[PDB]
């Protein structure tokens, strides 16, 4: 039952009904992410998953899309990189300068997502 | 890429590093085991350890290698592999200006042929790895501690010796001279944890 | 202020206590405290009263003051407290 | 003549073409001794034999210097004596065999 | 059995008494990454962390108080432990269970996934 | 692109071995030398007069390490602990708890100017300009317990040099 | 594996009594130059004493790396490189001996 | 330097230079250690756009070195590099 999707390239077996984010996991990659978590349920708000799919004009939210079959996900392709840059652009324009002052600084999502992506 | 902040990378460099490493090979199929070159073109050459004396030998009198300086001969201790440490030999080719790496492995055992005939530099290097590491250079001159104290026990260097050491020292009035006592520190050294829990680098990611 | 022992109680809200051994180490020495109690100081600054719903404190001078942060001021009762310098600013009335 | 060869330890030779030829001419039949296959005699041999050809041809030491690029031709007999001692050393330890041993599982892996 | 306690150095005292832990590092649950949890490590028992009476720092006499080993994999501890004569136990690792996730469920039309608010 | 030091053959000419000679025999070249520390003996001494004259000094000198306070007269020490971190000789002590006013105040800010390397990195990390080393140089103490610095001490230097403090970040902040 | 010099036990048995005969004429002497306050007996105890303690020991090529750090200190105590602290740095004395009963250890304290 | 001529004079003689052309003490040459505020530029980088820094990240650009040959499954002779060009003499000063 499982269908073959390629994750940059690297051909990755996945059962029908896995997230692209879930497949990238699988190969080893783990897509930048602020809303999708594991535990609870998907709602894609965020939008800091976007990932680009070869062969496709737009770039898709990987916490939420299913994958399909012969799917090439381009994890770090420049639209999934620009993609990421502009999501961290909109999330930082209007957070406060709290990081001295922020108990999570040194263990903040935003912090170490903003310095990798 | 381009702009000031990339570094600019020549491959005029790289293509002839490359070329030459595989001329090493050739030349030298019996301990080359693999031949590398840094994207920064840094030309590595790993050799089976019983290769040490004529690998080096050779990259220092062949015409086409005359390596004939022994910039740097120095240990890196990982201990996740069973010849934990990695001894690597610096060179310079004055003739050709250029620099090459021969790194060898070896166990806490196994000995090192020591390459004091193929390099006098050799010498105060090996008693360095041996006193730091404690890699023991077989035919070595003259081998012993170096730069630890002379009655010390361990070697520092060591993944798994202590940064502030098991003794420490301190002048008693009762036996009237400087005395060896388990360390005791005031502050213990406050270990940070900052690796990232994210990725950082995609080019070097391992596949699971 | 002044422990029961005779100790000045610095503004960390420490005292050697009676029983503590430690107190001789100022027998014949004074105990460094200083007198200018940080959070009485801030105290005394009034509450600025401006107009806008959301303000913003770098602490003065710029670049020699502190991170940036905006306030609101939503809050009646409250008075919106600036995250660094502490100093409170008000919406009027 | 060259009064002095600038490196210290090193003397001017009278006669640096003949002793470079006798020089390579030894080296060459070193290099026969060893099994024609191994990589070390067929390139070892070519570099020779461009040497000693212009050697022969180049009747001037600057010029000739100039052409072997090797430096000071002192430096060039240099180069050839240690050539030879490393030729000898080779038929001693035919580093032309097979690996000893390829390297146990990933002793060249970084990051661990 | 490669026996380096002699070698290494460390005092006896230090050879039987620690009592070296394998493990892979949890995930902080606060972030989200899993990057630190990759690597096998190795550390050694907690001892007493007393207070300096000047200052009140933390004293220690736990000269391994400090040391943390990282390991490709689980075998690489143990035979490093087994050289150092080290008491060590050892911890699987613990990989979360791939989960079914369906954006869809949470519009169902008979099932509890329903979500009330978006 | 190389210059030959020495490497100068003597000329042979009976001039120029008499003036050899010369040298060797009347003592030319120390009576030269002598002279020339003659002439130093009648130069202008470089001397300072300390204390009474002080050395030349840049307002970027890092010297005793000092806690900088708001001017409302508030501790800028936001307890972010960075400088704790920052610091590559672990100097830096901070322990930090919710103030009765509910800010980030530090509790202990402990640095043992015995064990800091006076490198400027806290300094350069402070997100407040808080910590700030200080101009004084002339600190020096007669027994070790009194460099380990406390919180205590460190406000009140900052208030004692606040003026001279101030004045030099006003002067360098433009360059940082 | 290449064994560092003896290449059975016995080989490197007969390397432990070499270092042992020349630890134990040495003691006197060492006694003598850094005029130390130990007996003869006690320098010859601890020398027993320290050979006793790798006595467990049943790998030729771990014996032969404890033999020739054996001679290396041996050679700094010949050759006066030690000071008189490193020879009595073996003779732990300031140290203050740690109990080994349980109920000891109990009032000490949290000693594992 | 505040000496009279005749030290002055005697001093050159002695030291066999003119001395007071270059006196090592600093009087007056020195720049004054208040100096008008300065402006630092900005880098290449400072921009509002074509900024991503996906052009500009040369960190994450580096790749593992490359695998020329590995044991693990007429060419002419070659060196490292070019051999090195004889240095040529100075022209200031050939020989000191
Ligand atoms: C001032 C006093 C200075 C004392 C210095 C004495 C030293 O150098 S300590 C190093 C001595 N270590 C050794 O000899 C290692 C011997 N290793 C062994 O395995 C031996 O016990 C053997 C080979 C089993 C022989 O055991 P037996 O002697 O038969 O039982
Ligand atoms: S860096 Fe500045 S604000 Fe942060 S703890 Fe240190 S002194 Fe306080
Ligand atoms: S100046 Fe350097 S040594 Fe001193 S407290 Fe700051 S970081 Fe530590
Ligand atoms: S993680 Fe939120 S949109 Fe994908």
């Amino acid at each position: 039952n499982l269908i073959e999707v390629f994750v940059d390239g690297q051909s990755v077996m996945v059962e029908p009904g896995t997230t692209v984010l879930q497949a990238c996991e699988k190969v080893g990659m783990q897509i930048p992410r602020f809303c999708y978590h594991e535990r609870l349920s998907v709602a894609g708000n965020c939008r800091m998953c976007l990932v680009e799919i070869e062969k496709a004009p737009k770039v898709v939210a990987a916490c939420a899309m299913p994958v399909m079959k012969g799917w090439n996900i381009l994890t770090n392709s420049e639209k999934s990189k620009k993609a990421r840059e502009g999501v961290m652009e909109f999330l930082l324009a209007n957070h406060p300068l709290d990081c001295p002052i922020c108990d999570q600084g040194g263990e903040c999502d935003l912090q170490d997502q903003s310095m990798m992506f | 890429d381009t702009r000031p902040t990339i570094r600019p990378r020549n491959d005029v460099v790289h293509k002839q590093l490359s070329a030459f490493g595989q001329y090493v090979a050739e030349i030298l199929p019996k301990y080359v085991q693999q031949v590398q070159v840094s994207c920064f073109n840094e030309l590595e050459i790993f050799i089976h350890p019983d290769g040490v004396i004529p690998v080096l030998t050779f990259l220092r009198d062949h015409t086409n290698a005359q390596f004939k300086s022994l910039a740097d001969l120095t240990a890196v201790d990982v201990p996740t592999r069973q010849n934990r440490f990695e001894i690597v030999y610096n060179l310079l080719s004055l003739r050709f200006n250029s620099r090459i790496r021969v790194k060898t492995y070896t166990d806490e055992l196994t000995p090192i042929e020591s390459s004091v005939t193929v390099y006098k530099a050799a010498n105060w290097y090996e008693r360095e790895i041996w006193d730091m590491f404690g890699v023991f250079f077989a035919n070595h001159p003259d081998l012993r501690r170096i730069l630890t104290d002379y009655g010390f026990e361990g070697h520092p260097f060591r993944k798994d010796f202590p940064l502030s050491g098991y003794v420490e020292l301190r002048y008693d009035d009762e036996v009237k001279r400087v005395v060896a006592e388990p360390v005791e520190l005031a502050q213990e050294f406050r270990k940070f944890d900052l690796n990232s829990p994210w990725e950082a680098f995609p080019a070097y990611r391992q596949p699971p | 202020r002044t422990s029961p022992t005779g100790e000045k109680v610095t503004h960390t809200g420490q005292a050697y206590d009676d029983g503590d051994y430690r107190r001789v180490r100022f027998s014949d020495r004074q105990k460094e405290v200083n007198e200018n109690f940080a959070i009485d100081l801030i105290a005394e600054q009034p509450v600025s009263e401006v107009g806008s719903r959301v303000i913003s404190c770098d602490g003065g001078g710029g670049a020699l003051g502190h991170p940036r942060v905006y306030i609101n001021l939503d809050k009646e009762t409250k008075t919106g407290t600036c995250g660094y310098c502490g100093l409170q600013f008000r919406q009027p009335h | 003549l060259k009064k002095t060869t600038g490196l210290v330890g090193l003397a001017v030779c009278e006669t640096p073409h003949e002793r470079l030829k006798i020089l390579y001419t030894k080296i060459l039949d070193v290099l026969g001794q060893i099994p024609k296959n191994a990589a070390y005699r067929k390139y070892t041999e070519q570099i020779t034999n461009e040497k000693l050809g212009m050697v022969k041809a180049e009747p001037d030491v600057k010029k000739l210097e100039e052409q072997l690029q090797g430096g000071q031709i002192e430096e060039v007999i240099l180069q050839a004596e240690n050539e030879l001692s490393l030729a000898r050393k080779m038929l001693r330890w035919k580093p032309w065999e097979p690996l000893v041993e390829e390297p146990p599982a990933n002793q060249w892996k970084w990051p661990i | 059995k490669l026996d380096i306690t002699t070698l290494t150095g460390v005092p006896e005292e230090h050879i039987k008494t620690r009592k070296v832990r394998i493990f892979v590092p949890a995930r902080n649950n606060m972030q989200s990454g899993v990057n630190n949890t990759k690597k096998w490590k190795m550390e050694f028992d907690t001892r007493e962390r007393w207070e300096n009476p000047l200052m009140g720092w933390s004293s220690t006499a736990d000269p391994l108080s400090n040391l943390v080993l990282t390991f490709s994999t689980k075998e690489d501890a143990v035979a490093f432990a087994e050289k150092n004569g080290w008491s060590f136990d050892v911890e699987e690792r613990k990989v979360p269970k791939p989960k079914s996730k369906s954006y869809g469920a949470n519009f169902s039309w008979n099932k509890r996934t329903r979500v009330s608010t978006k | 692109t190389y210059k030959f030091v020495n490497m100068r053959e003597p000329s042979m000419d009976m001039k120029s071995v008499t003036d050899r000679a010369a040298q060797t025999l009347l003592w030319t070249e120390l009576v030269r030398g002598l002279g020339m520390t003659l002439s130093y003996l009648f130069r202008e001494p470089a001397t300072i007069n300390y204390p009474f004259e002080k050395g030349p000094l840049s307002p970027r000198f890092r010297g005793e390490h000092a806690l900088r306070r708001y001017p409302s007269g508030e501790e800028r020490c936001i307890a972010c602990k960075l400088c704790e971190a920052v610091c590559p000789a672990q100097a830096i002590t901070i322990e930090a708890e919710p103030r009765a006013d509910g800010s980030r105040r530090t509790t202990r800010y402990d640095i043992d100017m015995t064990k800091c390397i006076y490198c400027g990195f806290c300094q350069e990390a402070c997100p407040v300009d808080a910590i700030v080393e200080g101009p004084n140089f002339e600190f020096s103490t007669e027994t070790h317990e009194e460099l380990l610095y406390n919180k205590e001490k460190l406000l009140n230097n900052g208030d004692k040099w606040e003026a001279e403090i101030a004045a030099n970040i006003q002067a360098d902040y433009l360059y940082r | 594996v290449k064994p560092i010099f003896s290449r059975d036990m016995n080989e490197a048995k007969r390397r432990v009594r070499e270092l042992y005969r020349a630890w134990y004429r040495e003691v006197p002497n060492t006694v003598h130059l850094f005029q130390l306050d130990i007996s003869v007996k006690q320098g010859r105890d601890k020398v027993r004493e320290m050979f006793m303690k790798n006595a467990h020991v049943t790998d030729p090529r771990v014996v032969d790396l404890l033999v020739i750090k054996g001679k290396m200190e041996l050679e700094e105590t010949i050759n006066v490189w030690k000071q008189r602290t490193h020879i009595m740095r073996f003779f732990h004395e300031t140290e203050a001996p740690r109990p080994t009963d349980f109920l000891s250890k109990f009032y000490v304290g949290h000693d594992p | 330097a505040s000496a009279t001529r005749v030290i002055q004079l005697l001093r050159n003689w002695a030291s066999g230079r003119d001395l007071q052309a270059k006196l090592q003490l600093r009087y007056q040459e020195i720049s004054k250690r208040t100096q008008p505020p300065p402006k630092l530029p900005v880098g290449p980088s400072h921009k509002l756009s074509n900024n991503y820094y996906c052009t500009r990240d040369g960190r994450r650009e580096a790749m593992p070195p490359s695998i020329v040959m590995s044991s693990q499954k007429e060419k002419k002779a070659v060196t490292p590099a070019p051999p090195i060009k004889r240095w040529e003499l100075s022209k200031d000063q050939p020989y000191l």
